[PDB]
């Protein structure tokens, strides 16, 4: 009896874990892409300032 | 007659003593073995212009003579462009001699004015079941074609060309913007095999304009406009509904970015040109419905870094009236065309535009596929007999629904050995409505797979077993 | 004559550089020989830098430039009602000259502290979710913000159409003139939009100002200022106007294009440091006037498009920090079918209760609270019953497009939900209940709705009447 | 003497003088204008030319137009006659009540008090706001800063502070509106007339108003904080007295500096900011200070660009403050108001020798349990609550209630809340949290601790529901 | 020379990452406007004109061919970097190698999942 | 002066983050081109030359010493930042303080795991 209950509960906990992870992944990917673009932008503005100052 | 005063890569400065060429004017460099066109970009002051070269600048000398042609780049327009390939400046690059046209046309035409606009949304019937039902195309609209290689993308483009000429009579233009040369050759020959291009007669349905990956950015930036110009003759002078393919929009934006950098302009967010949205806008706005006719445009879209918020796809997305999403997963299931029935979208999917009957069936087909997705996430974890009595009914219908979404293409007849089908909108609707109503629950799934109208879905079952 | 005239030195790098115009004023409108207009932006020892209100590619070195003697202004007045104009106030609808008798400077500074009074008159949208939870007052600025295709324009358009009911009537304090400014949109889209307004008979009290996708950046820059000035004519002459800026995201990218070509130093997302001020000076001009200045108002609904729900981005946070509230639309709520896709949690009206009918406070004054609490958490105790109420109320706030509701019809619907009548009901059925219930109270209980409207309150006699309506209605249908 | 205008771009005007070059900071008067247009000298460019910053719009200016040197910086009315009045950047009345008949004027530029003039007096200023009083208390005569992104509650908080503290304070206040909403200025003015803190009849007004809002061009937004601070400086020095100074929003000073730096000729620094960000800020902030002559309790609202506290503007501001209240959007989205981050707000007087060991121990106890809870959240986020021991389940329970008990309804927020505003004595805030920490209320639901005053109201709210 | 004279050649560019760095040096010192990662705008065009010269000639043009194997070095496996982005978009496919596979004992360390040949089957004998 | 006259001094630079900012302003306004994060190209040198002046002197020079405790402000825990990394690379060791630790009750908020000092003379003490 215990084993059947434990395996079913293990299934559920892992299902919940992977759903929570997927939600975090989705949110972090958005932050990743924003940050990715912002680093290109920032870098480039620095080089352009460096060029204009000469 | 101007004289070259500076050359730095694809940027050439030219001095004129009296007749200064307006911005956008084409200039022809004298004493070169092949045609070298410079497009005026700026008036620098002191009778000097800055121009962008349409081909390589090697061998240019300061003092070398340059003629103002008196107008923008002008290209051949008319029926004799069909089945031909031209470059950005309208020269034939298919070694079949002169494009003997009775008219030429300038490539920087203004978009139609606000008064010229149609007040009404209207449907462009492709004859393709997935598209027409779930994500229909609009006349005068822009469609975003998503997906990489090996997903039947070239076969879909060719089918759209074939079906549009088959059903409406209208013509197609294909602008290859920054494509690999090898792929332009493949497409050319794939078009000859299918019959959309015919080298023996006048029955070609498409005109090609190519601006390859290895050409200067000025050339790659104007290819889309050259194609638009060819298209605009058919719409305006022949009063037609024309199809403009652009492959692809990312490279149009990329070349715009390079031209802006050549001119020494300060880059905007993520490296793109400051004029990103106006560059796009001046081009996309020429794709519209007017009173003489319409141009509809299918645009292959590449998404850098898988990032839909990247300024390039983000800017394009504003102009799109529909999306057609091609997927490997759908192809791996054996479904062709490999259109994702849930990820594809259309702005004209409104009861007032497509009709009450169209919207209901489409929203009903969309729902049952969404059910099938949630029902399949219970079978894999648990089992098939863990679901109710009504659950297996929605599965059986939805399996036949995705099979009646698949379609044999006319342009794919040479390879698979099966005859292709063009299905009217009315037969697509009433066919799908009958599956949801349950009128075909007594039939096997394989009867609905790779057929045309529902009359074939009934008859195929009789032939089998 | 180089005092009143000049000649183009250079063109193609954004701003035109002009020799001469010694007597030209800063911000003065000037005329090019090609028929284009421009604005004197930069006064330098050796040149005048001129922003071109059109296609600069039509200008050549040596072209003649002429002073107008007037700081950039636009036609203003009631002749513009029912008309479509570009950013300079010129007709584009094909119906000939506007016929204006007055003009206003586009860059005129907003009224100061003293000429104003606190907003107190409702600006009714007819959309349950707004009029109950995010009520707008006349002279307020309320942002509409969300991703592409989340229903932003629809809120604006249904708001304009809603005013017909007041504009056809007598009650003159209740009339509302509308200005739709389209910035950076397709011409086809704008034409479909004026069609819908014409179908609804909304065009007769609306001005459309359009600077579209193929219009030069300076025209997209100018458009909202031009529309705003037209609104200000009503605002200052004892009348009420509503202005829609659709959208300010597109205006800001046209200004960034102009700023980059001028080589102004870019900051976050390459925007110049004055992007906030671009929008702050514009939005300050929506105001409620005190009676000494005629009592008029100009209400503004700016539109901002976010990218993948990022409301913490530069242009979004700028505008949030300018306006008196925001209606946040969300993609997740949207494509799930919750329309309008208002995130009731995040959406605020920095005016709030002040500009709302008493009958709405009596219902929405508890519905507002029960929904930010619900959002957080998205057998058990009171935590679960928060979720049970939240789902019913959400469904209750759903509304089809072009389905205006008068404030009294709104309170009766909200009442049924907020008092706990649908708490026993299943969430799926809420929509069907509302449509049948509303059309029933509209059919025979016009007396009740009339009582709630005129009294501007749910009186005890209305409260007990409605209680008997809902209870007897609730039971008696086929399921 | 008189100059001629040689260049105009937005707020930046170049002026050539044939004789008598005006010193930097001198106010120039443009001739031929309907209302007074002041240009402040910013730079000597050489060749008898100065570069200046306009204090109002520059539309209508013409090259050649004449300019008069006033022979001094911008000078404004200071003194008791400013109380109950509204002034703009250049000291003009904008309340339609005629001249401000002061017996003195003062230049808006002044040397910051010297090191010798500093005071070291530390005395608690009780706000009645639980999070502040408990975790990061304000000091009388100290510098207080309120950090927040767009729409998180800076103005609501500053208005609660004016309501809660100004009454108890027995002196004069100055409110400077810098680059904020004009209608908030109108709301504030009329509310003060209604309450009587401004009187339009008698000389009993206790607040001087100075405004330069977001409708104004950058020169005005950059200088107007100096106008308000100059008024406060007079009350502090010529009286030797206790002044309250309120500023919303000091960020706009820095932002306005960046808009003109663009045209002044300076090479930009990080994120496109003026290279002089930190020194401009220091020259201004160091005058906003208590001295041996008198006390200024200053409260400044501080905008945070795109919610980024590491942005140069807010980052440089922290060093100028004695107490900081940091508002968090994430905390607001839990519906917790005021949205103060308990793990990011600090005070100099949070010291056992100053607030007492009891106040201190409870404050640290609260912060410890909130941090411990924060550490569990990456695990909870994925693995959920079932992986936690029974001792950690109690830390989560006690921490969620402590989070909620730090929330409070504000008098000024009744228009948004539908709840009566609450003022909580320090002793009741201390005892209240000390009891939750002790587990004395482990039997109550979380939601009973939401939007209440003292602890007895949680127990009462818990009995309201079954 | 071999392609045009009916013969077949293979060319390896080891590596194009280093070629772009050298080009960026020249371009910056010529004070040409810099772009992303300080590479000039024509850095795409640098590689596109080079790699489009690899071709298969038809019989009417001699039958010869030039095959190109450009090599790119990635940093931390970021294929979204500017130069790897350009070259991936130009070529007909990639063989992708990985340190994790290498040390696992997969040598050659080819990630088959991430590797593609867009010519594919057409370049194989029937037996294969 | 103490170092060289046979005595011992301790110097605290509170803090070097703010000195770099001032150096950046001055240098930019002198029209010296902006480097990484708009800092001057030699911001490393600004700090390296200063800290190298802390030294222990031999007996022939007086046996004196100067010890330095520079202070660096990080932003949101970013030790990988430009100025922080410079000074980490210069110093003999570092005491890392953390907000998490501070609020957890660890005060002084030293991260013992990350904090390092160079060996210690044998003499720190003996019973210690
Ligand atoms: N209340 C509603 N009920 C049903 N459908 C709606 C509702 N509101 C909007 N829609 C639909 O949502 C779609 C997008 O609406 P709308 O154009 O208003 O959004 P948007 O955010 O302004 O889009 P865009 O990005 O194109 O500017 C439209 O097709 C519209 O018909
Ligand atoms: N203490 C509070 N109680 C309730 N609501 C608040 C509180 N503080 C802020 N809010 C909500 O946030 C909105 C913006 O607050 P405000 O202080 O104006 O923002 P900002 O930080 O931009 O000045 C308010 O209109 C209100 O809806
Ligand atoms: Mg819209
Ligand atoms: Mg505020």
């Amino acid at each position: 009896e215990s084993t059947t209950s434990e395996q079913s509960a293990r299934m559920t906990a892992m299902d919940n874990a992977s759903k929570n992870a997927s939600e975090m992944i989705d949110k972090l990917t958005l932050t990743f892409n924003r940050t990715r673009q912002a680093v290109i932008t920032k870098e480039l503005i620095e080089i352009i300032s460096g060029a204009a100052a000469l | 007659t101007g004289r070259i005063v500076a050359v730095i890569g694809a940027v050439v400065d030219v001095q004129f003593d009296e007749g200064l060429p307006p911005i956008l004017n084409a200039l022809e460099v004298q004493g070169r073995e092949t045609r070298l066109v410079l497009e005026v970009a700026q008036h620098l002051g002191e009778s000097t212009v800055r121009t962008i070269a349409m081909d390589g600048t090697e061998g240019l000398v300061r003092g070398q003579k340059v003629l103002d042609s008196g107008a923008p780049i002008r290209i051949p327009v008319g029926p004799e462009t069909l089945g031909r390939i031209m470059n950005v400046i309208g020269e034939p690059i298919d070694e079949r001699g002169p494009i003997k046209t009775k008219q030429f046309a300038a490539i920087h035409a203004e978009a139609p004015e606000f008064v010229e606009m149609s007040v009404e949304q209207e449907i462009l019937v492709t004859g393709i079941k997935v598209v027409d039902l779930l994500a229909p195309y609009a006349k005068g609209g822009k469609i975003g074609l998503f997906g990489g290689a090996g997903v039947g993308k070239t076969v879909l483009i060719m089918e759209l060309i074939n079906n549009v000429a088959k059903a409406h009579g209208g013509y197609s233009v294909f602008a290859g913007v920054g494509e690999r040369t090898r792929e332009g050759n493949d497409l050319y020959h794939e078009m000859i095999e299918s019959g959309v291009i015919n080298l023996k007669d006048a029955t070609s349905k498409v005109a090609l304009v190519y601006g390859q990956m290895n050409e200067p950015p000025g050339a790659r930036a104007r290819v889309a406009l050259t194609g638009l110009t060819v298209a605009e003759y058919f719409r305006d002078q022949e009063g037609q509904d024309v199809l403009l393919f652009i492959d692809n929009i990312f490279r149009f934006t990329q070349a715009g970015s390079e031209v802006s950098a050549l001119l020494g302009r300060i880059p905007s967010a993520v490296g793109y040109q400051p004029t990103l949205a106006t560059d796009m806008g001046t081009m996309q706005e020429r794709i519209t419905t007017t009173k003489k006719g319409s141009i509809t445009s299918v645009q292959a879209i590449y998404v850098p870094a898988d990032d839909l918020t990247d300024p390039a796809p983000a800017t394009t997305f504003a102009h799109l009236d529909a999306t057609t999403v091609l997927s490997r997963a759908i192809a791996e299931l054996g479904i062709y065309p490999a259109v994702d029935p849930l990820d594809s979208t259309s702005r004209i999917m409104d009861p007032n535009i497509v009709g009450s009957e169209h919207y209901d069936v489409a929203r009903g087909v969309q729902k049952i596929l969404q059910d099938y997705k949630s029902l399949q996430d219970i079978i894999a974890i648990l089992g098939m007999d863990e679901l109710s009595e009504e659950d297996k009914l929605t599965v059986s219908r939805a399996r036949k629904i995705q099979r009646f979404l698949s379609q044999p293409f006319q342009v794919a007849e040479v390879f698979t050995g099966h005859l292709g089908k063009l299905v009217p909108l009315k037969e697509t609707i009433k066919g799908f409505q009958q599956i949801l109503a349950g009128e075909y629950d007594h039939l096997p799934e394989q009867a609905f797979y790779m057929v045309g109208p529902i009359e074939e879905a009934v008859a195929k079952a009789d032939k089998l077993a | 004559d180089l005092e009143e005239t000049g000649r183009v030195l250079s063109i193609g790098d954004g701003i035109a550089r002009v020799h001469g115009l010694r007597n030209v004023q800063a911000e003065e409108m000037v005329e090019f020989s090609s028929g284009l207009k421009g604005m004197s932006l930069n006064l330098e020892p050796d040149n005048v830098g001129v922003v071109v209100f059109g296609n600069d590619k039509l200008i050549k070195e040596g072209d003649i430039v002429k002073r107008t003697g007037a700081i950039v202004d636009v036609p203003v007045g009631e002749e513009l009602l029912g008309r479509v104009v570009d950013a300079l106030g010129n007709a584009i609808d094909g119906k000939g000259p506007i016929g204006s008798k007055a003009r206003r400077r586009v860059g005129l500074k907003a009224p100061g502290i003293i000429p104003r009074i606190s907003v107190r008159e409702p600006m009714q949208t007819g959309i349950k979710a707004v009029d109950s939870l995010v009520p707008i007052g006349r002279g307020q600025r309320e942002l509409i913000i969300g991703d592409r295709q989340t229903g932003k324009t629809s809120i604006a358009i249904d708001t304009i159409i809603n005013q017909k009911r007041f504009n056809d009537g007598t009650d003159e304090k209740k009339k509302l003139y509308c200005i739709y400014v389209a910035i950076g949109q397709k011409r086809s889209t704008v034409a479909q939009l004026v069609k819908r307004l014409t179908d609804a008979d909304a065009m007769k009290y609306t001005i459309v100002v359009s600077a579209t996708a193929s219009d030069a950046a300076p025209l997209q820059y100018l458009a909202p200022y031009s529309g705003c000035s037209m609104g200000e004519y009503f605002r200052d002459n004892g009348k009420h106007a509503l202005i829609i800026y659709d959208d300010l995201s597109k205006q800001a990218v046209a200004y960034r294009q102009m700023s980059l070509l001028l080589r102004r130093p870019p900051g976050r997302e390459a925007y110049p440091g004055d992007v906030f001020y671009l929008h702050s000076r514009l939005l300050e001009r929506a105001a409620k006037m005190n009676d000494a200045f005629g009592g008029g108002s100009l209400t503004a609904l700016p539109v901002i498009e976010t990218q993948a729900g990022d409301v913490s981005a530069y242009i979004p946070t700028n505008v949030i920090s300018i306006t008196d509230g925001q209606i946040f639309l969300e993609t997740e709520l949207f494509y799930k079918g919750i329309r309008p896709a208002i995130n009731v949690g995040l959406s605020v009206s920095r005016v709030g209760s002040a500009a709302q009918t008493r009958a709405m406070k009596q219902v929405a004054g508890t519905m507002k609270l029960e929904l930010a609490q619900y959002r957080e958490v998205a057998l058990d105790a009171a935590t679960q019953q928060l979720l049970s109420r939240g789902v019913r109320l959400t469904e209750l706030l759903k509304q089809g497009q072009y389905s205006p509701m008068a404030i009294e019809e709104q309170v009766a619907v909200i009442y049924a939900g907020v008092r706990g009548y649908l708490d026993k009901l299943e969430p799926s059925k809420i929509t069907k209940f509302e449509n049948a219930f509303l059309s029933h109270v509209i059919s025979q209980h016009q007396a009740l709705l009339s009582k709630i409207r005129t009294d501007g309150k749910i009186s005890e006699e209305s409260d007990a009447k409605l209680k008997e309506i809902v209870t007897n209605f609730l039971a008696g249908f086929e399921a």
